[PDB]
RNA sequence: UUAAGUGAAUAAGGGCGCACGGUGGAUGCCUUGGCACUAGGAGCCGAUGAAGGACGGGACUAACACCGAUAUGCUUUGGGGAGCUGUAAGUAAGCUAUGAUCCAGAGAUUUCCGAAUGGGGGAACCCAAUAUCUUUUAUAGGAUAUUACUUUUCAGUGAAUACAUAGCUGAUUAGAGGUAGACGCAGAGAACUGAAACAUCUUAGUACCUGCAGGAAGAGAAAGAAAAUUCGAUUCCCUGAGUAGCGGCGAGCGAAACGGGAAGAGCCCAAACCAACAAGCUUGCUUGUUGGGGUUGUAGGACUCCGAUAUGGUAGUCUGUUAGUAUAGUUGAAGGAUUUGGAAAAUUCCGCUAAAGAGGGUGAAAGCCCCGUAGACGAAAUGCUGACAACACCUAGGAGGAUCCUGAGUACGGCGGAACACGAGAAAUUCCGUCGGAAUCCGCGGGGACCAUCCCGCAAGGCUAAAUACUCCCUAGUGACCGAUAGUGAACCAGUACCGUGAGGGAAAGGUGAAAAGCACCCCGGAAGGGGAGUGAAAUAGAUCCUGAAACCGUGUGCCUACAACAAGUCAAAGCUCGUUAAUGAGUGAUGGCGUGCCUUUUGUAGAAUGAACCGGCGAGUUACGAUUGCAUGCGAGGUUAAGUCGAAGAGACGGAGCCGCAGCGAAAGCGAGUCUGAAUAGGGCGAAUGAGUAUGUAGUCGUAGACCCGAAACCAUGUGAUCUAC
RNA sequence: GUAGCGGAGAAAUUCCAAACGAACUUGGAGAUAGCUGGUUCUCUCCGAAAUAGCUUUAGGGCUAGCCUCGGAAUUGAGAAU
RNA sequence: AUCCGGGAGUCAGACUGCGAGUGAUAAGAUCCGUAGUCGAAAGGGAAACAGCCCAGACCACCAGCUAAGGUCCCAAAAUAU
RNA sequence: GGUGUAGUGGUAGGAGAGCGUUCUAAGGGCGUUGAAGGUCGAUCGUGAGGACGGCUGGAGCGCUUAGAAGUGAGAAUGCCGGUAUGAGUAGCGAAAGACAGGUGAGAAUCCUGUCCACCGUAUGACUAAGGUUUCCUGGGGAAGGCUCGUCCGCCCAGGGUU
RNA sequence: CUUCUAGUGAGAAAACAACUGCCCGUACCGUAAACCGACACAGGUAGUCGAGGAGAGUAUCCUAAGGUGAGCGAGCGAACU
RNA sequence: AAGCGACUGUUUAUCAAAAACACAGGUCUCUGCAAAAUCGUAAGAUGAAGUAUAGGGGCUGACGCCUGCCCGGUGCUGGA
RNA sequence: GGUAGCGAAAUUCCUUGUCGGGUAAGUUCCGACCCGCACGAAAGGCGUAACGAUUUGGGCACUGUCUCAACGAGAGACUCGGUGAAAUUUUAGUACCUGUGAAGAUGCAGGUUACCCGCGACAGGACGGAAAGACCCCAUGGAGCUUUACUGUAGUUUGAUAUUGAGUGUUUAACCCUCUAACCCGCACCACUAAUCGUGGUGGGAGACAGUGUCAGAUGGGCAGUUUGACUGG
RNA sequence: AGAAGGGAGCUUGACUGCGAGACCUACAAGUCGAGCAGGGACGAAAGUCGGGCUUAGUGAUCCGGUGGUUCCGCAUGGAAG
């Protein structure tokens, strides 16, 4: 009410014109007044305690290996950034579904090469998130990722 | 995240004015007027289903007695001489009979006067 | 034929159902404009004439945008490569491959008003003085410079009153006003409200007004915080803690230090003393001006004694050398046929591309058509930020303890007020007014009245980056934010039209189509409007133009109605008319039974108690932070991190200051499975005796906030009115 | 020319821009109102009170009494004859 | 029934038997005690009728038996003995 | 799942379980061989409500599971818009006209004439405020003018102040 | 404007001829349909001129110079105002 | 013929025009001039370019005849 | 402890007091009387020519004011053509009597009356329309006013102390004095100078007083903020 | 009327610390109490005595005064409090 570009006065007199008492020209009722009770500047996140947390990066991977669905492989070499070798080297492990590929390090030609496929998603090992892993369908980490992963989440 | 009220009340007040056709002027066109209108036949059509099977009673009981009087009784004489020899017709097949079949509601008649004779 | 009886049909107008129109602008879909933020730049303009305006400049010019008598534009350096002379049609004249138009950097011109400043004034007007130049035979006429006020420096002139100071003339130096409706520091300073009244108190040193700023301000280098074993300038955040306190001890107000972090930085004078100069020439060395010296509590300096005469730094400049960066741009992969359509990007086949599958456009939905994107490249000019060079500044030890220095109407005290969370209180500490008024290192201040002892510091002089606050504005983006009664008051020529003497108040109003192909010609008619014929996929898409709801107004028809007292229906039901989501079918209905609307407030309503003309849209328990209970999950005698750092405005790890629980009793000293009262081991009070918590999510209630929405009469503080009326 | 904590009044509480027991406009401001009005979908289970005490209290409130939901507990504690 | 806990609402009542006060042993009056109905209760009877008499509506039927109150016609049932 | 038995009026108010709107995510779908919206029907469920078919319409929209809310309207002498009733009703704002002839699509109302009537210390002439183009000439008739209009202090184009 | 001196201070009196003389307003209404009253509104609006007969007269009635017929009409000839 | 007000005047713009207000005349009191009184924080002003036959304040209200008793209380003035 | 004057009064409750006058008939009017509920001498007493859009009582003249109404003129109203609102409104196929009922019904019960649609007229009802009663009580609501209600305060006054100095005397420190240099001057003359402002200069007056600052006691509806209970056959 | 009524002797229990259990009751308050311990009065004893035949004779908290105290005391010892 008080933030409209408006009125302070009052419209007409309390008594006598055959009226409704009225207060402003921006009251909540009047056409073009002000919002009772709208959305406000809000945070909408929180945290949980911290052995939760790990009980989800735990159990999400173990559901991804309890049905054959992550893929280990030896290494992702690359002499230039090509996106056709990638979808080559994808058919070759027979992968049709929504993948995550989890790299390591700087492996920078991997992961350009492998952008951009539509079904598609890259990961270093530094940084997976539930998110990520219950997405997908399947994941494709390498060898060398996969013992990294197993050094931080300990 | 803003929710116009779109086209729900339009739906439900069309489904009460549909309710209210052939009413007189006003109240099968304005949606107040319909409104009130239809809860007042809610509540009358309630009252009359249980008023129903008094009405037809009363019409039953009144063809007995008029046929009854024609063979020499009245209608109380008549269901006790009936209810003392063990007969169970209902007063709708009583009045079909006095309509239809003469001889039959004379042939029952008779049984009650006989056994009401004792 | 006569008597007695029974009796349909016929609508001036009305009702119900159905069909088609008109008005009106709801609904759907859509965006040209908004709202809340993030990252980066920038944080002032002005007497060398501002902010904001008035009036003008076009071939035709009412308006908006641009520009200023050089007026829809002039020069110059770069970019770009075929059209162009804005909106804006319409025509007329032209320009451009000798490079237009357009884009970025630097220049030139810039009427009049306005601080407005030669004098005046009712803003955009009027009137001059003095020099130089012009028109005329001449006067009249035209142009250019200069001419306010104050301050602060220097000459001339100068006096009631002689010497000279007031004054006056001239030359020089700076100000002056606006704003970003924000953020900061000061001066002065309310009221409604809460206390269920009201004076102390609260609202609150808040709102309003006035001054001064800066890009940030303010504070800042211990006369400090503490209590043994200490630490070292200021600011900001977490925590301590709703604690210790204050309080008609009521309503309520409410710390700090320790502990954890962001950022870190220190310096310069006065005084003693020593020289150069001038006056008092005490020719004592008293007054002073310049330079040197000297900056502290472990006391430091002067002064005398010897060493050294080198070495560590800067918060400095419009000085050079490059490196980057902001302000234009360049280049940038890969598709054809088929079916349905007016038209494919859709469907079906068969291909290709990706360091590019972000987004927008194209006659419907496109990786491969266009603009782009990922990646690679670029600056003549001007402005910013680094680095390294110069130039400018600043900086030494050891000893002695004879004497000198270390901020005076000051610290402090009485009286009156205020500030500290602290309302005079037992009132330390810090300020203001008034009066009184120290000491000098054998000294002086503080550790919450006061004294003694111990401990920590050295006032009465100056300056200082960063870590923190804010966004009028420019660039690039983002959203489980709006979508034309919403979102800005304003999507459109809006602070406009309109209202008021004035200050001030203040709207309504988006949508043809893919493309104007925007209806040539004919007919009725003064025209408006209409009917053909044509455009077009569609005109019942024809400019009042997408969709086109309801109220409300008509035209046509199947059934009923002129002896009838009706909250308008509901149950029973003949006749007539139809024939459906196909089933115990649909519309109308003579005649018969029964039956006093809806909402609110009430002991109680049909109420002759209250509200509503009708239809459509809008229109009311929400969020932040705390406290408690139930449910749910993870750990379990334990549970859990806050600020902050790296990270995509995210997850996703560090971080153990801190918080709760694990032991109570007592006013406290204190004792402890017990303790307090008590002479008591008595009795009794409160506790123990296996006796579960903590973090987070979710829902119910409560507190502080406008706290479910609307509604006064009033109170206070700036401003606008004597064009009406009173003197 | 005189202006609102004010002016002017041959005095009526009279006038100060059609309103004066204290003008108009903007702000504090979404002032306060133990009072009045309003408060938008559905079905299933249960179901009150209009009393006592105290109240600058009497059309407001607080504690008890009377309703509803979840738990615990020995029982044979409730009721009617 | 009692005990612990979450959430309430109510603090204007009215008439009719019965028994008392105030009143005039007046009031559809007023104020207490005790029982019911209304409040928050539709259906039958009492012409019409909150509170009296009978009786507590989950829903369907063109089936049956009764309550209070009734049986010449309106209007169902005896012109009963 | 069967079968028995018992229950199922309700204001303030407590407790449970659902219907519908908009947006987000994931999955599986539809659409110029016609989405949303609008209109009609004699259809289904215990309720809020859900489908299917015709006509209209021209570009977007369902369903499942979970999440988030400016999430539901009949009432405030509510606010904005559109339209009724009263009703073809009150009124049409002091006063003298009549006829002939013109113009024109069209004339009680415009033009020209003739007679009649009204003011005349004004209803005549000039001027200061105030207004600001209303002044003159040629065209026009959609709105303004309380009827009409060929006319105008109205509308369009040109011109006038020494 | 007119005198009197003080006064920097060639020598100007008046004949004819011919030349020079700036800025702002100026239309139109103006006892009204053009101003103040929301209106083409029975109200308000400073000053000068303002004729004849009969009359003291600017009173009164009728007229001169000049202006005007007023922006809804045609019938009828009731109640009532 | 009688009441009220001597009289001309003024008043509630818009429900009251009067017996209300004013008035010429009466009386009490303050004021020695930088007067008392009033506007204003003050500077500055009115009073007044006045000077007790003048200026402020209260009551009564042409003119005629008149205007009794009380100083306990309260104000005012003087006292010591 | 109320005098002169006046008195049923613009004042007198009882009261239409009593008596005389005026009328055929007079609770009003005029004259008088005194038993003045509750006249009275500058908030003046009692007279009073002239005057008043004042208030009261009576006469003459005149009349449609009335007995008691009639006729006539014009404007609206009424019919036709043009134009074209409003307050109001839950939906309406909207009778009467006696009852019933929130205790005064078009709508409910029992009767009685009544074919359908309009025009010109009248106001009995729709507790008719317009104005959320101005009367009365409440809100621990306001606002204007008063005072010997509470608590403050502007203004006025009185003391101490600073500005503030010097000499004599009189008594128990205080006091009376005298001086001139501060401080004052809305006195005169002079200069800046076009000046009744201002500043300087010289006289004159007055003087440690006054004015001004801090503190203290009085007074203070001039002005301000508030308070002024409940129960109750209103 | 086995006195609680009325006389005579001696005395200070008109005591200190308490208290199982009941009554009343929204709260805060109010009322009765056998018995235990310390030290007593009266009586030869048994015993009775924590005022008066019983039930009225009273007023939360904040704030202040007087006396006691083996409590605290903002660096320490005191003091102020």
């Amino acid at each position: 009410r008080s933030a409209v570009r408006g009125g302070g006065r009052k419209p007409w007199r309390q008594k006598g014109t055959g009226r409704a008492r009225q207060g402003s020209i921006r009251s909540p009722q009047w056409r073009g007044g002000g919002v009772v009770f709208g959305p406000t500047p809000r945070s909408y996140s929180y945290k949980l305690p911290k052995k939760v947390r790990r009980l989800a990066m735990k159990s999400v991977l173990s559901d991804k290996v309890a049905e054959n669905n992550l893929v280990a492989v030896e290494g992702l070499s690359f002499d230039a950034p090509k996106t056709k070798e990638f979808k080559q080297v994808l058919a070759n492990l027979s992968i049709d579904t929504k993948v995550l590929v989890v790299l390591e390090n700087g492996n920078d030609f991997a992961a350009l090469s492998a952008r951009n496929l539509p079904n598609v998603s890259v990961v270093t090992s530094d940084n997976v998130s539930v998110l990520d892993v219950v997405s997908a369908n399947k994941v494709l980490a390498t060898q060398t990722a996969l013992t990294q992963i197993e050094e931080v989440l300990a | 995240a803003r929710v116009k009220g779109g086209t729900v009340t339009r739906k439900r007040r069309k489904k009460v004015l549909k309710l209210a056709k052939g009413y007189y002027g006003s109240k099968h066109t304005l949606f107040k007027s319909a409104k009130e209108q239809v809860m007042n036949s809610y509540y009358y059509a309630f009252r009359d289903r249980r008023q129903k099977k008094r009405d037809f009673r009363k019409l039953w009981i009144a063809r007995i007695n008029a046929a009854a009087r024609m063979n020499g009784l009245s209608y109380s004489k008549l269901m006790h001489g009936l209810k003392l020899a063990e007969i169970d017709i209902n007063r709708k097949m009583l009045a079909d009979l006095a309509v239809n079949d003469a001889a039959a509601f004379t042939a029952l008649a008779e049984q009650a006067k006989d056994a009401l004779s004792k």
